């Protein structure tokens, strides 16, 4: 009684997986689909070669990156200090203890 | 049929979803998933009487409709020889030695392999996965109560 | 097509970048878009060639480009493509462990046994202008970036 | 115009973040090597204890 | 006939990087008044009398006739990458004169380069040497690394 119950839990999360996993394919051929004709398209491949000139992220995601991570490399690079300086304590006191 | 159309239609979808079998239709042995899927907890014994009594080779060489699979299903639904939770977490309790509401995961596995209708040893694994924990023990309350809400 | 506000088809970001690529590729920026335009700019960048096929295709548009009509013929064949953070969270789903690469005989089969059935020739015509590697391995997280065009 | 363009000064000062960040990340790679340099003393002493 | 023709085609990507072709795009924003990609001469006018405390009249005439007409960000481009074709980036010559040091540091004596540059075999003449004497910073002797030079001369070190 009790293995239908765990026969059933293992149908029903496989279904959801499945559920789930046959809409992301969908999006997948979907994307996939339109490409095909598109990569013969003329004017996407040359438009393409254009892209690289423009680069509309600008300063709005470099600056605010930027920022962002120098705050943790800023903190990442002081705490090595910190763990540099406790094990100095430890090297130097293990030093005069050997 | 004692079934309204509301939950029909979404049972009718969810079977349109497997769609790998040539058409609208549905092998012998994957009826069992898509049985187990919409709802309910049939047993194989139910699953195998339900469908006839088929023979070993039927399992592979034919194919149902919806107008079949739709009777079994209610029929499932109304006729069915499952019980309660409360049976369940008391039934593991067997096995607990020192009774503080824990089992060797091992011993489980071994239960659910052997005794009772068998289980392969890749369902097993996924089933007991998730609730490791640091004594290699299982909570069988916890595991019924997730396994209720499946 | 699905006519509409051509504006609300594109988002903010991509609406932004086309506008920004409609106001560069122009020798003469006036809102209008010529042959003699296009072919500057392809002799430009392909070290002068000469295509003189590509005017054949100014008939399937009401007389000469728009900015106006360049964002609609960018968004009737852009449909149903999604951003790559989208679809690479999507390419996600399969794989589990993350490796980066799947088989391609692997694709093949999702690519046809289940949603729009793609034929054989479908999914070989995917293949025949990049690279791969010896041992399979469909590099998508590398492959993510040629699907965009952004190389050669 | 260059050292003036009032777009540009933001470049100039957000390029300001990138050499920060590598600089403030050449001084994360140093330590890290101090780090496991002071590790292997450490535990080079801690093993003649 | 404001559409000038294809004027010799050009490439604009012989040996550029991205960035310097966006650092010339938003300088060319800040010129063009108009905001339409058409460097007219009122635009360099303006500019000039910002900057360069007004130019000299022929200022604008000279650029004029060096230009096939109402310059633009495509023509600009185009004209300043013809005009740089050959100048090979900084960094070859960084690590040129990095690995030419005996010091193992990069620097450059006015003295020791006076004899690099007229004694080593070269055309150098008196004038050359002195324009560069004056191009150079505060200092007429590289004493520190070949970065300040090369820093002072793009506007960017990068
Ligand atoms: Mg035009
Ligand atoms: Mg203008």
């Amino acid at each position: 009684g009790f293995q239908a119950c765990c026969r059933g839990y293992l149908a029903r999360k496989a279904f959801a997986k499945r559920q789930q996993q046959l809409t992301a394919m969908k999006v997948l051929q979907r994307n996939c689909a339109a490409y095909l004709k598109l990569r013969n398209w003329q004017w996407w491949r040359l438009f393409t070669k254009v892209k690289p000139l423009l680069q509309v992220s600008r300063q709005e995601e470099e600056m605010m990156a930027k920022e962002e991570e120098l705050v943790k490399v800023r903190e990442k690079q002081l705490a090595a200090e910190n763990r540099l300086t406790e094990m100095e304590t430890l090297q130097s006191q293990l030093m005069a203890e050997k | 049929c004692d079934f309204s159309e509301e939950q029909t239609a979404e049972f009718k979808e969810a079977f349109q979803l497997f769609d790998r079998t040539g058409d609208g239709k549905i092998l012998y042995s994957q009826c069992g998933d898509v049985m187990r899927a919409l709802g309910q907890n049939p047993t194989n014994a139910e699953v195998m009487k339900v469908l006839g009594n088929p023979k070993s080779d039927e399992m592979n060489l034919k194919t149902l409709k919806f107008e079949q699979f739709l009777p079994m299903m209610q029929t499932i639904a109304k006729n069915k020889d499952q019980g309660c939770f409360e049976d369940y977490v008391e039934g593991l309790r067997v096995f607990d030695k020192e009774g503080n509401g824990t089992v060797m995961g091992a011993e489980i596995r071994h239960v659910l392999v052997t005794l009772g209708e068998k289980m392969t040893e890749e369902e097993v694994e996924q089933l007991v996965a998730g609730h490791e924990d640091s004594n290699g023990c299982i909570n069988y309350e916890e595991l019924v109560r997730m396994v209720l809400s499946g | 097509r699905a006519t509409s506000n051509v504006f609300a088809m594109f988002d903010q970001s991509q609406i932004q970048e086309f506008k920004e690529a409609f106001n560069m590729i122009d020798q003469n920026r006036d809102g209008f878009i010529d042959k003699e335009d296009l072919h500057d700019m392809l002799a430009s960048l392909g070290k002068n060639p000469t295509d003189e096929y590509l005017d054949a295709m100014m008939n399937e548009a009401p007389g000469p480009i728009n900015f106006t009509m360049f964002l609609t013929m960018f968004g009737e064949k852009l449909n149903g493509t999604d951003p790559e953070d989208v679809i690479r969270n999507a390419f996600a789903c399969f794989d589990e462990e993350a490796t980066g690469t799947i088989q391609e005989d692997y694709l093949r089969e999702l690519l046809t046994t289940m949603g729009d059935r793609f034929t054989d020739e479908e999914v070989d015509e995917l293949y025949r202008e990049a690279p791969i590697d010896k041992k399979g391995n469909f590099n998508y997280i590398e492959f993510t970036r040629i699907l965009k065009h952004g190389a050669k």
